[PDB]
């Protein structure tokens, strides 16, 4: 209370446009890319977004005078022209920690993303980065189980992991899911995995797939010597259907699983994450659904925030781009979030798309996996860019070689060694790649099939 | 057409759906239940005219079925005359009760009968 | 199998592109606005979105001649421009059912956006309706009641349901948020509600919030005489919290419970919706973090689909938008989905945006919510482009009233009626509207009290 | 400023928040339910005036929602003036009943419709 | 009865589908009784002793309406569920009523029973009578008086 209750609507800029503000240690920050309606001051469309946003209406009510909105309103401490743009801005704003509820990426998202992207007053509205405080991260469980615990559990240490989907996407029985597997995996490959959109359906279901592929894995296993891993997908419909994939798999006593977060939803994610840190399982996560939110660069959620809101949830795995194949992405805001979701601090660098440090105050790093129309040739610089701690997966790339799984798993796995220790003897993968796999290909018959077959392809595409 | 009333018409099970039994009616009732063979017994109550269910609301619980026993099943008796005798005994006496004649089959034990045998005043 | 295994990419269009096709009754057609890159011919673009959101990858594998892609092979069969449109089309997709695990729109959206919004080779792309069969539309729950029951339940018939969210968004107590609804709810509004970010915080802790926001709506409707309900938000950061909430709110008798489906996700509104089911619950679906997907006429998932999946996964109530109100929304748009949401049949009508004749084989229709800057002065709108079968809310509203709650609630109350006789008289809620509220606004000093003071307020602004 | 008064205002849903509708008024009602299609029907109640919750408590639960029905619903009807006399002729025979006139959907199986024709005396 | 069940359909005679008189009467001896002695005429091929098993109330269903009162409380004893389907929803001043008119009908039926009077010689005019004095009760009868479902039986 005090000062009295005086109805009528009033120009957000009043109460949420507060440049005075100190921010605190433990306020939750936001950077958003915002595009006003040509009448709309900045420091208006920036407080819309900041009240409408944590705690106020469009008229006055009475009520605020019960609690005092000077600890909990969400305020823009700043404004930003973006140097070279039409009428765009990045609003600042603060969110104090008492306005979310602990442990819920749902409930974070409910409130900085809620309604404010589709006020009449904005043109467009864009998420660019979050600052989560440690008082907050230490709120959530994180993965299952992170990059270090993952390789000490599967043994698996100096080199980017291997991995591929199988394809067809959908369509291929249970038993011939198997096969496939199985042949992929003695070649050489770490793991193979479900296609984000194979769950259970008429020509296959869940329970014999998952029964077949343990099968398979069991054997490549056995014969190479090394722990291998099939990544089975626990995309349900219902939270009670994916548990109880989730549960067979333990039964089979296999290592990891999989599931489309975004699709499936943060609410059932990080149920999924718990379950499965409590019975030891891996957790891959397939960010199926992310471009239909970050591809436009005026509106939406940028993914490194996504990324963000994925290592709170809980996953040990999630795909971060390849730069270099069949999808967007552009390599310094890869590099960029990379290190959002590996590294325990990371400062600042507009340069790279991070708008504020990240303290993750020992939360486990999640391993990057780079996916989608990447070949052999394209090795060394995957190698460069992303280092060991990395997924790297072939799906054509594998099944699409000219002898077959096997053969295309062998040709995979010598590739990237030959880059590692091109790598660790010196050389350059960045000038000195092509000669490296160049040179692979003359030794091993595999690799050479492959070399052939994809030699003239890239996907060079002017970026959006 | 006409608006059955939703409003007094409270029943008592058989035959509460005739014309309130002449005695000579109600005489022909007592006169059945012994031309069978079924001990006729008295039952009135005074204060829960319907059944309730205030203790429990489990399937099959309802309070208010259990009555008081007028005297003892009048076992033996095959003066249909002495059972309406009764009737008026226990009016007298107990004139705002629900007064009400049963007949049981020993053999199978069930109430073979029961019909109201008088309401008090505004019923 | 058939025809040589021949390693090697290909075009998409040699596979994908069918404009032979013949759509079967069974399968899942979508309509998408792609817009490619500029070397990319439509029917490249349209062929790399069907073919990489069901069966095909980048290169060719041998895999595919286990099966059998005729069979299984998402397909464009057919391209349009868009009329005076930046090299933007339509690319029709049909899915066959073979292709869809039941009951999940988890398995559906997976598919469908999964990848392709990603492309390089497209630079924006936007998923504008699909058409759900009724083959895949009976595998669904739908909604836990829908329009009848609610109204059968609640014993509310002729004019628009009337509601109020409870403001401040964040910063009230258990207890003042108690107070607050009875406030509101004695006056006359049919249901109050927590904000869609009202979950469970350090200010107010669901299990309190839940036990007095009960004591005060049992108040209010004991006080009026007329069934009463306040959504008791389940949304929560796991599965199981989000059931143990339901699980109280069903506990205390209470009948109506709240989720916001996006930020909660599909796979756990599922969940809800079957438990509300079972348990008899009103369920309300709160759309916070769509307009980050529905907003661009050029890229993402337009509401009209959003909706339908709703009614799809469940929810007795969506909101649909004000038209009029504070955030944005075209008429005819909204008409066209709103159809989607309640009938049983809805006619393809492109004036509309309904590029499907959509059959719902008696799926329950779903409530809209018209919510949002909306005040008195709009009533005889909203009455009018909704109709009865609508639930409309006042927040600001509501707690905006110069005498508070209680008043603020009756001034809505005969808003509504007033317009509601006026209607039935015959009166023409457009032209005659602002006559009909002024008129009442006379005799009602509540309703006069609210007139004047939101009186100039409109939120005209050039729609996108 | 004024105190909504908290006592002798119960209400009874639609058309319930604007002053006692005229005859002329309620006659327009009937009159737009019969615009539409809807059969006219009639229910009344001597004693529940308002929603109780003495059964059950579940959610969704409340006792008191049903009503008598006042004869059957007038199907083919086409006469407003005619269930207005209904109206006449129940609270003859009810003068202490609330009575209500309701209009059926059939097509949707809804209420399309509602309103009180006639509260009781003090009310 | 082995099963378990408390209710169990057991056919009219007097209505819309099949059954006749003596066969009923065999097997709803076996759905009730304690023993019943083997009876061919019947159709009952041994003596069944049911050692207490509790017995089922048939129940009498189907195409039946206020004139067959007399029959089926004849046919079958107090002892029996007696549905009025059509027969109820089907009277011309609705449900209610309906329900009036069946009660008063049996009612009927059973002091005309209780007096001595003949269900079988006398029925016609025991309900006839009280259709006299009953408003729903003869609503009834003129409505359903000519209907009967004779077709000679499988
Ligand atoms: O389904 C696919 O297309 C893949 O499975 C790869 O198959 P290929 O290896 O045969 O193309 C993709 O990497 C990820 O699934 C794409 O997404 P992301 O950008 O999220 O990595
Ligand atoms: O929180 C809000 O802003 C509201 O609660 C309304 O409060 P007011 O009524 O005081 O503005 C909004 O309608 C919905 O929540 C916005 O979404 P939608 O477009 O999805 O209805
Ligand atoms: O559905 C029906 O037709 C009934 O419900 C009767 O409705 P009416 O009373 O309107 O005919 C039939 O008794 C039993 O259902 C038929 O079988 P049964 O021979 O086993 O009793
Ligand atoms: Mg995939
Ligand atoms: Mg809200």
């Amino acid at each position: 209370a005090s000062v009295g209750f005086k109805a009528g609507v009033k120009e957000y800029k009043l109460t949420y446009y507060t440049p005075e503000y100190q921010t605190k240690d433990t306020d939750i920050l936001a950077a958003f890319r915002v595009t006003p309606q040509p009448g709309v001051p900045p420091e208006e469309a920036g407080a819309a977004v900041a009240a409408e946003s944590s705690t106020g209406t469009w008229t006055t009510v009475w009520t605020d005078g019960l609690t005092s909105l000077d600890r909990y309103k969400g305020r823009c401490y700043r404004i930003e022209r973006v140097v070279g743009e039409k009428d765009q801005y990045i609003a600042y704003v603060a969110y104090p920690l008492d306005l979310f509820e602990e442990g819920s990426v749902t409930n974070m998202f409910t409130s900085i993303v809620g309604n404010v992207f589709g006020f009449k007053a904005l043109r467009a509205l864009r998420l660019e980065d979050l600052r989560i405080p440690p008082a907050y991260v230490k709120t959530f469980q994180g993965p299952p189980h992170g990059i270090q615990v993952e390789r000490d559990k599967l043994n698996k240490y100096g080199r980017p992991l291997l991995g591929c989907t199988i394809k067809p996407k959908l369509g291929l029985s249970a038993k011939n899911y198997g096969r496939a597997v199985y042949e992929c995996l003695r070649g050489g490959l770490d793991f193979t995995k479900d296609d984000e959109n194979v769950n259970s359906q008429p020509f296959m279901r869940w329970r014999d797939r998952f029964l077949f592929c343990a099968e398979a894995l069991y054997k490549a296993q056995a014969e190479t010597g090394e722990i291998k891993g099939h990544y089975l997908n626990a995309t349900a419909g219902t939270c009670e259907e994916m548990i109880k994939r989730a549960v067979f798999a333990r039964e089979l006593g296999v290592p990891i699983v999989m599931h489309d977060y975004l699709t499936g939803g943060f609410t059932a994610n990080t149920s999924l994450a718990h379950y499965c840190r409590d019975n030891g399982l891996l957790l891959h996560i397939h960010r199926a659904m992310h471009a239909v939110i970050d591809r436009q660069k005026n509106h939406g959620i940028h993914f490194r925030v996504l990324a963000k809101a994925l290592r709170m949830s809980g996953g040990d795995h999630i795909h971060s781009g390849t730069v270099v194949g069949k999808l967007e992405g552009e390599r310094d805001i890869t590099l960029g979030f990379v290190d959002l979701l590996r590294d325990d601090f990371v400062e600042q660098d507009r340069s790279r798309g991070i708008y504020f440090t990240q303290d993750w105050v020992s939360l486990p790093g999640v391993l990057p996996v780079a996916s989608g129309g990447i070949h052999v040739w394209h090795m060394p610089a995957l190698t460069e860019i992303f280092g060991d701690d990395s997924v790297l997966q072939f799906g054509g790339g594998t099944l699409g070689h000219p002898w077959g799984n096997a053969p295309g798993a062998v040709a995979n796995r010598v590739a990237l060694e030959a880059c590692v220790k091109a790598r660790n003897e010196g050389r350059d993968l960045a000038q000195e790649g092509n000669e490296i796999i160049r040179e692979a290909c003359k030794w091993s018959p595999e690799l050479a099939a492959a070399c052939e077959v994809w030699k003239e392809i890239v996907f060079n595409f002017a970026a959006v | 057409m006409q608006v059955w009333p939703p409003i007094n018409k409270k029943k008592y099970e058989t035959l509460s759906y005739l014309p309130d039994l002449s005695q000579e009616q109600l005489l022909s009732e007592v006169e059945y239940l012994l031309k069978n063979g079924w001990v006729p017994c008295l039952e009135f109550e005074t204060e829960h005219g319907f059944v309730y269910r205030e203790n429990n609301k489990s399937p099959g619980y309802y309070d208010g079925r259990y009555w008081t026993m007028w005297k003892l099943p009048m076992f033996g008796c095959t003066d249909a005359t002495q059972v309406l005798a009764e009737v008026g005994e226990a009016k007298k006496a107990y004139p705002q009760a629900w007064i009400r004649i049963i007949g049981f089959d020993n053999v199978r034990q069930v109430q073979c009968i029961s019909f109201i045998a008088y309401k008090p005043e505004g019923y």
